[PDB]
């Protein structure tokens, strides 16, 4: 506001409380990473192919 | 004698709680 | 009678066969057949006493279906131990005339 011929601004304090669960989920993923795995079939040579 | 307004006490308690709250399978639970 | 097969240049549907003798049901979803075999055999296990005689056979059959990297020697040894015990039924390539002999 003008506030007696000035432009003092409103105080805007920030207390971030929504990042804790996001950090927990990210840590949960990074503790147990997953990747691609190839499964064999019912053949005489599928195991070596998968390996 | 001097007095303590309730707004100041409320701010003290709220800020004290918020400082501890913001600043923090077993490993994942740790900060 | 031990094989079920269909054959045609273009798929032939014999109207005289009639309804099959199967029933539609539901169950757990498995990515591979080995998963189903291992799950059903493990469910069969863990309900048997430790002194039961067929438990080693169940364990061998379960270990026969486990897949992974670097398990060639262990799987071959387990298969040989199962073959010499008359449980594996050699598939008529080389072990019916060598290991059984």
């Amino acid at each position: 506001t003008k506030l007696d011929e000035q432009f003092e601004k409103y105080p805007k304090f920030e207390i971030n409380k929504v990042a804790t669960e996001l950090n927990r989920i990210i840590a949960e993923y990074r503790n147990n990473r997953i990747t691609v795995k190839f499964r064999p079939g019912d053949r005489e040579a599928s195991e070596e192919l998968a390996n | 004698p001097a007095v303590m307004n309730q707004a100041l006490a409320a701010l003290l308690q709220q800020t004290s709680a918020d400082i501890q709250e913001v600043t923090g399978m077993n490993r994942a639970d740790m900060a | 009678v031990v094989d079920r097969q269909t054959g045609a240049v273009v798929a032939l549907n014999d109207l005289s066969v009639g309804r099959y003798d199967v029933t539609v049901d539901v169950g757990p979803s498995y990515t591979a057949r080995r998963d189903a075999t291992v799950s059903v055999l493990t469910n069969v296990l863990s309900s048997m006493l430790p002194t039961d005689p067929m438990r080693p056979a169940i364990q061998g059959i379960i270990l026969d279906n486990i897949d992974g990297e670097g398990l060639d020697d262990f799987k071959e040894y387990n298969r040989n131990q199962l073959l010499i015990s008359g449980i594996a039924k050699p598939r008529n390539e080389k072990e019916q005339q060598i290991v059984q002999q």
